[PDB]
């Protein structure tokens, strides 16, 4: 019933998403209208979001800047 | 139970998983094993999850409450046939691809028809419905822990399927719809010839109990005629206080007032009380909360008497009291529902005189006293004598005059008006006896049985004193229940044993018969007596013809004067009718009746062992209103497997249209062989899967019951839901793909694509007019967006002469050539630079310049190594760019797969209901996340085939995806809403 711990776990969930996942995933057990379980949906939430967010920018970071230069390939304009 | 290895090994032999196994056969056979191994992945993954649901399930049920539910083998023979009709339809189209000599751009070392062969087996395993089983599995878990959550505990796996279509519930009215804390309300005293009564009859008045909160038993007695409610509430006021009630009215329950009406009141409330031998006072020890132990029935008497006295709380004295009147146990009555009265003796401490009211007979010296409690029905018709006032002195027993008729009716109507609002009333009798009566009583061979002798004497011996009125009140929430109920259009039946005025007073107040309904005669035309119920109307004629019963109960509400047995002609002809029936007793003989029935209903608590074990649930609650959040959750249970089966078939028909339409526009397939087996795991399983937790919709309790025979399609989600969807699917997936290769290598359609290559020709050596193929150089047209530069770029492969290899220059001319020429100057200088000494020895140079070998160039070594030629196999800008355009209609396909699981789950537009589900939430974005990774990861990319995208190059894909969702903001659920949804229009 304590709101700090599901608080803090979405905190951390901005530097590591799947932390937020978990926060939902470990105090289900509680009651549905209390506080805690409250900001574990918003965890969960964020962390999702977080998650899809985070994959697309470091996905499109290594593919802009590791997977268009092949190594052994030529390449000119706009390169 | 079944052991845990047996259930994880039965659930592969469900139609689905069996199929997904026969298309596994490909990782024996001379395929690619490294995708073959995917579906054994799947199938494992989703058996894992059947199988500790279906143990978690094994420890829900059973335990709690003391091999396929019918819609489990439904639903898998529903997946098999689609999986069927899947393959059936594949295998046309991947035959008619073979007969074409369909191939791709890339694979171009592989044999065709193989690569083509695998997508369609991915295709097949995609578009089988495996998930189907497992999500069945979770759905009926699930619900049945969110039953066991409401208190509502289910014995049976298929009472959950079958309690949302349920379309008729009957209940007993005390303990299920009324709590059975009965509180007495009204106390009638019957005397002729009295000086105080009701409307100058002179033989009758009526008083009221006050307070009347449950079993608490400080109070008084008063006038029914004079308390309003103003003097009700100043009588509350003050409670605290020592008995002083007669400061505001005259209190008839204070033993201080001695007077002749006192005397007759006090007199019917010790006769009434002592027939309650059964049942005491209490109060709990942890709480000032007070309390009855005993039979139910009973207890509202104790309760009224300790308003006028006798009880230990008021004085310690009562006790001797008590035990100044030995009982006579030899010839007790018991009660039951049967005989309908219970007859108690005791012995006298006086002559003729009880209460101060007399019994005086010449001759005769009455030194006991019979008792009798029961229905008025049953003991006001056999009344001989009443009480009878004399002057102003003494009531004593009226030998003079029997009663007459109208005598009767004046008791009549007032017991009349005393079981209408909703009172039941209770009628209690006297028979003076002496030493001889109890010795004749005492010499008859009869049992408890008959004893007729205390009813029936030739000299009249039978004296009622009055009535006892106690109300039933409802449980809080019926009203609600009932009202939600009929909004559900499912039929509420209540069965109890009070009278007949008394059952339709009830039902009026907690709702069942509405005042609309005045129209036609509710007294009959709903609530009946069962002694209607037979062909003869009395209960000896044991049965009426059911051609007849089926059509008369077919519009009555409300039966009354029922009995634990005759429930089961009630579920007989409801069942007959067609409703899908759900009882409720407490086993003690109306077991075969809640197993005759649907869905039998255990009383709870209250329920024996008996209907614990007959019954298919349990209501822990003791409350009605928890039999209509059964039905709400059972039809959510039902509700979230339509929407994932609407899911599944919406966009596994969708797959197989557009690749029907890629393999017939001579485009490359949408889908590599892996990468749909990676779609099916990211859109079933994740998130189709967390359709099955989804809550009630704000309409699944305003339908009407779903019929048995209905099928889980109805035409309403086909005509919406699934073709509108597919259609909408395979343009949003088609356009992608086709702006995808557009936007990657300038050309949308694989003539083009490879038209774009150009190819030599090598006659070989040892076979005369036999041709070798080869290619010696590639273009591709690709747009680019950038801070320098926004526009196309062309791209090429050529044998490199420096470095006397095939190598990939990408970016060599801004905006589309048709002809590349390295010695003009739109060519980059590198480029140019690159070749402008001249092709590398033995080479051609006449073709714009580029390494072609002469044509006596050939060996027979087909690829090996050969110079001026690109080796089979290297990896060309065309092959490439059309690996990149893959790549972008793989993820919009995932992520317009993805998008409809969040426009299956409610007719309503998503916008609203979109925080409903967080399950979804988690599978959505695993989904999307484990889509990004899969483009990017190393590993991963090298058995999927895909090239990590830009970010532009990401919107453009999702944004495909997006546009499916206009399958909400515009067509058709907004269709369905105004014909559906719309209240009027």
């Amino acid at each position: 019933n304590d709101i700090t711990q599901p608080r803090i776990h979405t905190i951390l969930s901005f530097f590591f998403p799947f932390i937020g996942c978990l926060s939902y995933l470990i105090n289900l057990k509680y009651p549905e209208p209390s506080l805690r379980r409250q900001y574990a949906k918003k965890a969960l939430c964020v962390g999702s979001a977080l998650s899809v967010i985070y994959s697309f920018i470091l996905c499109s970071l290594l593919g802009q800047y590791i997977y268009q230069y092949d190594n052994k390939e030529i390449y000119g304009y706009t390169y | 139970v079944v052991p845990v290895w047996l259930i994880f090994l039965s659930q592969y032999c469900s139609p689905v998983v069996l199929l997904l196994l026969v298309a596994a056969v490909a990782s024996l056979a001379l395929n690619e094993v490294v995708e073959g191994v995917a579906i054994i992945s799947i199938v494992t993954l989703n058996a894992c999850l059947a199988t500790y649901m279906e143990k978690s399930s094994g420890d829900a049920i059973g335990k709690l409450a003391e091999k396929l539910t019918p819609l489990q083998v439904a639903l898998n023979k529903l997946g098999g046939l689609i999986g069927l009709i899947a393959i059936i339809v594949l295998v046309v189209i991947i035959s008619l691809a073979v007969i074409i000599k369909y191939r791709d751009p890339a694979h171009a070392d592989k044999d065709p028809t193989f690569v083509i062969i695998i997508i369609g087996v991915g295709f097949a395993v995609s578009s089988i419905p495996e998930g189907l089983p497992m999500v069945v599995t979770i759905t009926l878990s699930a619900g049945a822990k969110d039953m066991v959550k409401k208190n509502a505990n289910v014995r049976k796996l298929p009472a959950v399927e079958t309690l949302g279509c349920c379309s008729v519930i009957c209940s007993d009215k005390t303990g299920t719809l009324t709590e059975g804390k009965m509180t007495a309300i009204n106390a009638v005293t019957i005397c002729k010839n009295s000086s105080l009564s009701d409307e100058n009859n002179k033989l009758t008045k009526t008083f009221d109990f006050y307070p009347t909160k449950g079993f608490e038993p400080c109070g008084g007695l008063f006038d029914s005629n004079e308390l309003t409610s103003e003097k009700k509430k100043e009588i509350v006021i003050a409670k605290n206080q020592n008995t002083s009630y007669d400061k505001v009215l005259y209190n008839y329950g204070n033993p201080s007032n001695k007077s002749v009406i006192v005397d007759k009141t006090r007199s019917l409330m010790f006769a009434a009380y002592l027939n309650s031998y059964d049942t005491t006072l209490s109060r709990d020890p942890k709480t000032l909360k007070w309390g009855i132990h005993g039979n139910m029935s009973e207890g509202p008497i104790v309760v009224a008497a300790a308003k006028v006295g006798y009880s230990f709380i008021n004085n310690p004295n009562h006790k001797s009291y008590l035990d100044n009147f030995q009982r006579l146990d030899d010839l007790e009555v018991t009660f039951n529902s049967s005989r309908k009265m219970k007859i108690t003796f005791y012995k006298l401490k006086t002559v003729n005189v009880f209460e101060n009211v007399y019994l005086d007979k010449p001759g005769k010296v009455y030194t006991h006293v019979a008792l009798i409690k029961g229905a008025p029905d049953r003991l006001l018709d056999r009344s001989t004598h009443l009480l009878e006032e004399t002057s102003m002195k003494k009531v004593q027993v009226s030998w003079n005059s029997t009663i007459t008729q109208e005598e009767r009716n004046v008791l009549i109507k007032k017991n009349l008006e005393l079981s209408q609002k909703a009172l039941r009333v209770l009628s209690i009798c006297i028979k003076p006896l002496t030493d001889q009566n109890i010795e004749e009583l005492k010499k008859l061979e009869d049992a408890d049985e008959r004893l007729k002798y205390v009813n029936y004497d030739e000299n009249g011996g039978f004296i009622p004193m009055g009535y006892v009125a106690s109300f039933d009140p409802p449980r809080p929430g019926v009203k609600e229940a009932i009202q939600t109920c009929r909004e559900a259009q499912v039929k509420v039946i209540m069965i109890t044993g009070d009278q007949k005025p008394t059952a339709v007073a009830i039902g009026k107040l907690i709702g069942l018969i509405e005042e609309k309904s005045e129209q036609v005669e509710d007294i009959n035309s709903l609530a009946i007596e069962c002694s209607e119920l037979h062909i003869n109307k009395n209960p000896n004629e044991p049965i009426l013809p059911n051609d007849q019963l089926d059509e008369f109960t077919d519009k009555i509400l409300i039966y009354s004067r029922a009995q634990p047995e005759d429930k089961i002609t009630i579920v007989q002809s409801l069942k007959r009718k067609g409703y899908l029936v759900a009882m409720t007793g407490d086993g003690v003989n109306d077991a075969p009746a809640l197993k005759a029935a649907d869905i039998g209903v255990a009383m709870g608590i209250n329920g024996t062992e008996v209907a614990k074990g007959a019954s298919e649930m349990i209501l822990i609650d003791d409350n009605f209103c928890t039999v209509v959040s059964a039905i709400d959750v059972g039809r959510t249970i039902f509700s979230n497997i339509q929407k994932f089966v609407c899911f599944l078939l919406g966009t596994n028909i969708g797959e197989i249209i557009y690749l029907s339409v890629a393999i017939v526009a001579q485009m490359p397939f949408p889908l590599e062989a892996l990468q749909i087996l990676f779609l099916n795991l990211m859109t079933d399983g994740c998130p189709a899967v967390a359709l099955s937790r989804e809550p009630p919709n704000d309409d699944n309790m305003k339908t009407p019951p779903r019929p048995k025979k209905q099928p889980i399609m109805t035409k309403r989600w086909w005509f919406y839901g699934i073709l509108p969807h597919t259609i909408f699917e395979a343009l949003c997936v088609l356009l992608s793909l086709a702006f995808s290769l557009y936007i990657c290598t300038g050309f949308y359609n694989l003539n083009g694509i490879h038209n774009l290559c150009k190819t030599v020709n090598l006659v070989d050596v040892n076979d005369a007019n036999v041709y070798h193929e080869y290619k010696y150089f590639c273009s591709s047209y690709e747009y680019r967006i950038s801070t320098d530069y926004v526009g196309w770029v062309t791209n090429v492969s050529f044998w490199d002469p420096q470095n006397n290899e095939a190598v990939n220059f990408w970016g060599a001319a801004k905006g589309k050539v048709e002809n590349i020429n390295p010695l003009s100057d739109i060519v980059h200088p590198e480029l140019r630079l690159r070749m402008q000494d001249g092709c590398s020895g033995d080479l051609t140079l006449d073709e714009n310049g580029w390494c072609r070998p002469k044509d006596n160039k050939t060996s027979d070594g087909y690829n090996d190594e050969l110079e001026g030629i690109l080796k089979k196999g290297f990896e060309d800008v065309t092959a490439k760019g059309s690996k990149r355009g893959r790549t972008m209609a793989f993820i919009s396909a995932v992520w317009c797969e993805m998008l409809r699981a969040y426009t299956v789950r409610s007719w309503e537009p998503f916008y609203k209901v979109f925080n409903r589900n967080m399950w979804m939430h988690l599978a959505c974005s695993i989904s999307a996340t484990l889509t990004f990774l899969s483009t990017c990861i190393p590993g991963i990319t090298s058995i999927l085939n895909t090239t990590c995208l830009l970010w532009w190059q990401y919107l453009l894909a999702i944004f495909w995806a997006l546009l499916n969702l206009f399958l909400d903001e515009i067509v058709p659920k907004v269709i369905y809403r105004r014909k559906y949804m719309t209240i009027k229009n």
